[PDB]
């Protein structure tokens, strides 16, 4: 149930070029059903460690799974390129490098 | 504008799992796999238009590249 507002200036920052008003509905439901998927995902990952918590290692093993996180390309690196300073300061309070 | 709606991340997991907790700050990566998503949803989406020669994003360019990026969203 995320504001299409967001969706839509995420939406645009990242494609640099015009959308269509449906085209922008479409990735909202496309965004519907990403969460719905890796909530499952997240699901299992917990389930499987046998607690009911999700843990930032379930969310990096996620975005491993999805070809984010690799050898080359590691989770503070993504963290530090696609993350304001204030939530940095949060995931990163000290190098983790 | 980069600042995420934290409290609505929540809720939508919630929504799909109301028994699964998040723990502190997990959140936040949750939100970057997202912007990862929209992002590679972004470059699919441009490129079928451009294999159109539209200058412009249109349902038919997101619906594909949903369908494509979505299954390389799986976990």
């Amino acid at each position: 149930e995320i504001a299409s507002s967001l969706i839509k200036q995420i939406f645009s920052h990242y494609v640099k070029t015009p959308v269509t008003r449906d085209a922008y509905k479409i990735v909202e439901k496309c965004s519907e059903r990403y969460f719905k998927q890796i909530s499952s995902d997240l699901e299992a990952y917990s389930q499987h460690a046998g607690r009911k918590t999700v843990e930032m290692a379930d969310v990096e093993l996620l975005m491993r799974r999805q070809g984010l996180v690799t050898d080359k390309m590691p989770l503070h690196v993504l963290v530090e390129r696609h993350l304001p300073l204030e939530y940095r300061k949060l995931l990163i309070p000290i190098a983790v490098s | 504008r980069r600042t995420v709606p934290r409290g609505t991340l929540r809720k939508i997991i919630k929504k799909h799992k109301p028994h699964l907790r998040l723990a502190a700050n997990t959140d936040l990566l949750v939100h970057l796999s997202f912007l990862l998503f929209l992002h590679r949803l972004a470059e699919e989406a441009r490129t079928n238009a451009f294999e159109n020669k539209c200058k412009i994003i249109k349902p038919e360019h997101t619906i594909a590249a949903a369908k494509v990026i979505l299954k390389k969203s799986r976990g």
